[PDB]
C-alpha cells in the first residue's frame, strides 16, 4: 500500500533555506519516481520537480535552480531543499507518486510552510458563551496558521462550523468556531473546545457556559 | 510553459443538472487529468488518461477530449460533487495544472439564524472588544451585515468568513468580528447586526446592551 507523508518546518524566514522529507512505503524508491507540487494557500497547483528511480532530476525551470530534490534508498526518504526563500514560495508542500501512467495518484496529507520575518504566537482563547443555541470560541491573534479546533475531543461534530482564518490589519491570524445545540441542553451537557496550534506548542481546552 | 485554461471558472448547478467544465491547452497533449480537491485536502485523482474513472468514483463522471480540449462532464449534479476541479498534463515539462474550476450546488433559498455575542470578561481585561455576529445555514451566499453601534453605521472594522458548502445540507455559514479596544468599546452603549438576505421578508437585527 503506497504511503506518503511530508515533514517540514511550518516557519521560516525571507532568504533563508527550506527543507521539507517525505517518508514512503510500499514501493522501491530505485524503481519508482516521486515528485513534488505546491499549493499557494487559496491558490492553484504548480509541480516543482522529480526524482527517477535512477536519481536524475528534472525541475520547473521558474524555479530559476533554487530548487534541489534528494533521495535516500536505505532511509525511504525523498528531501526537498529550496534556497533564498522569497514569501512568495509559502504554501501547502506535497509529495506525490503516480499509479498508472503519469497521472499523480498518491499524494501525502501536504505541510504549510510559511515563508515569513515574522515570530510565533499561540493564541489566546476566549468563549462565545450562548429551541436552538449558538456557542463558540474565538481564537485570536496567533501566528502562522494553521490551527486545530475540535467540540468535546470530537464526540461533538454535528453543528460544527469553523471559520476559515482572517489576516488582521496587526498581521495576526484569527478564527471562530461555532456549534448549535438545544436550548434544552444547555443546563445539563457540558460544552468544552479544544484548540491546538502545532507551531508554538499550544493546547488550550476553553470551557464555553451561559452567562 | 504549457499553459492550462479552465472555463468556467465558477459555476453553479442545481441537483439533477448536467455540468461541463472545459480545459484547454496552448499546445496538443496525449492525455488529460483531472483532480477533485476539497476544503483545502489533499487532491484526489479523479480521471486519468483522459477519461479513465480512477477507483471508487462514481459513473456519472466522465471525461473527454484529444489535443488542446478535454472536457470533464457530470451527467447528474448531486451535492458530494461541490469541489474544485484542477486538470493537469504530464506531456511535456514544465508539467503544468490548470487554474481550477470550482463548482457550487445551486439549491433553494435558506434564511440564516442570526446569533450576536458580547466580548467575554477574560478578552476586555487585556484590552479589547470583539463583538461576534452569526449567520447559521443559508443560501444563497450573498448576505449583507451591517453594524450599529448606538444606532450609528461602522464602516471598515469588521471582518468577515464564510465556510465552504456544507457537504449534506448545502447551505454557507458566516462570522463577522466587529475589533475595537475595550476603551472605545465602553464608551458606547448598544451593540447590534443588521442582516439582510433575500430568505428574509425584512431585515434582522439582533442587539445587546453593555452591562
Amino acid at each position: 500500500q503506497v504511503q506518503l507523508k511530508e515533514s517540514g518546518p511550518g516557519l521560516v524566514a525571507p532568504s533563508q533555506s527550506l527543507s521539507i522529507t517525505c517518508t514512503v512505503s510500499g514501493f522501491s524508491l530505485n524503481s519508482y519516481g516521486v515528485s513534488w507540487v505546491r499549493q499557494p494557500p487559496g491558490k492553484g497547483l504548480e509541480w516543482l520537480g522529480v526524482i527517477w528511480g535512477d536519481g536524475s532530476t528534472n525541475y520547473h525551470s521558474a524555479l530559476m535552480s533554487r530548487l534541489r530534490i534528494s533521495k535516500d534508498n536505505s532511509k525511504r526518504q525523498v528531501f526537498l531543499k529550496l534556497n533564498s526563500l522569497q514569501t512568495d514560495d509559502t504554501a501547502t508542500y506535497y509529495c506525490t507518486k503516480p499509479g498508472s501512467g503519469y497521472a499523480f495518484a498518491y499524494w501525502g496529507q501536504g505541510t504549510l510552510v510559511t515563508v515569513s520575518s515574522a515570530s510565533t504566537k499561540g493564541p489566546s482563547v476566549f468563549p462565545l458563551a450562548p429551541g436552538t443555541a449558538a456557542l463558540g470560541c474565538l481564537v485570536k491573534d496567533y501566528f502562522p496558521e494553521p490551527v486545530t479546533v475540535s467540540w468535546n475531543s470530537g464526540a461533538l461534530t454535528s453543528g460544527v462550523h469553523t471559520f476559515p482564518a482572517v489576516l488582521q490589519s496587526s498581521g495576526l491570524y484569527s478564527l471562530s468556531s461555532v456549534v448549535t445545540v438545544p436550548s434544552s441542553s444547555l443546563g445539563t451537557q457540558t460544552y468544552i473546545c479544544n484548540v491546538n496550534h502545532k507551531p508554538s506548542n499550544t493546547k488550550v481546552d476553553k470551557k464555553v457556559e451561559p452567562a | 510553459e504549457n499553459v492550462l485554461t479552465q472555463s468556467p471558472a465558477i459555476m453553479s448547478a442545481s441537483p439533477g443538472e448536467k455540468v461541463t467544465m472545459t480545459c484547454s491547452a496552448s499546445s496538443s497533449v496525449n492525455y488529460m487529468h483531472w483532480y477533485q480537491q476539497k476544503s483545502s485536502t489533499s487532491p484526489k485523482l479523479w480521471i486519468y488518461d483522459t477519461s479513465k474513472l480512477a477507483s471508487g468514483v462514481p459513473g456519472r463522471f466522465s471525461g473527454s477530449g484529444s489535443g488542446n480540449s478535454y472536457s470533464l462532464t457530470i451527467r447528474t449534479m448531486e451535492a458530494e460533487d461541490v469541489a474544485t476541479y484542477f486538470c493537469f498534463q504530464a506531456s511535456g515539462y514544465p508539467l503544468t495544472f490548470g487554474g481550477g474550476t470550482k463548482l457550487e450546488l445551486k439549491r433553494t433559498v435558506a434564511a440564516p439564524s442570526v446569533f450576536i455575542f458580547p466580548p467575554s470578561d477574560e478578552q476586555l481585561k487585556s484590552g479589547t472588544a470583539s463583538v461576534v455576529c452569526l449567520l447559521n445555514n443559508f443560501y444563497p451566499r450573498e448576505a449583507k451585515v451591517q453594524w450599529k453601534v448606538d444606532n450609528a453605521l461602522q464602516s471598515g472594522n469588521s471582518q468577515e468568513s464564510v465556510t465552504e458548502q456544507d457537504s449534506k445540507d448545502s447551505t454557507y455559514s458566516l462570522s463577522s468580528t466587529l475589533t475595537l479596544s475595550k476603551a472605545d468599546y465602553e464608551k458606547h452603549k448598544v451593540y447590534a447586526c443588521e442582516v439582510t438576505h433575500q430568505g428574509l421578508s425584512s431585515p434582522v437585527t439582533k442587539s445587546f446592551n453593555r452591562g
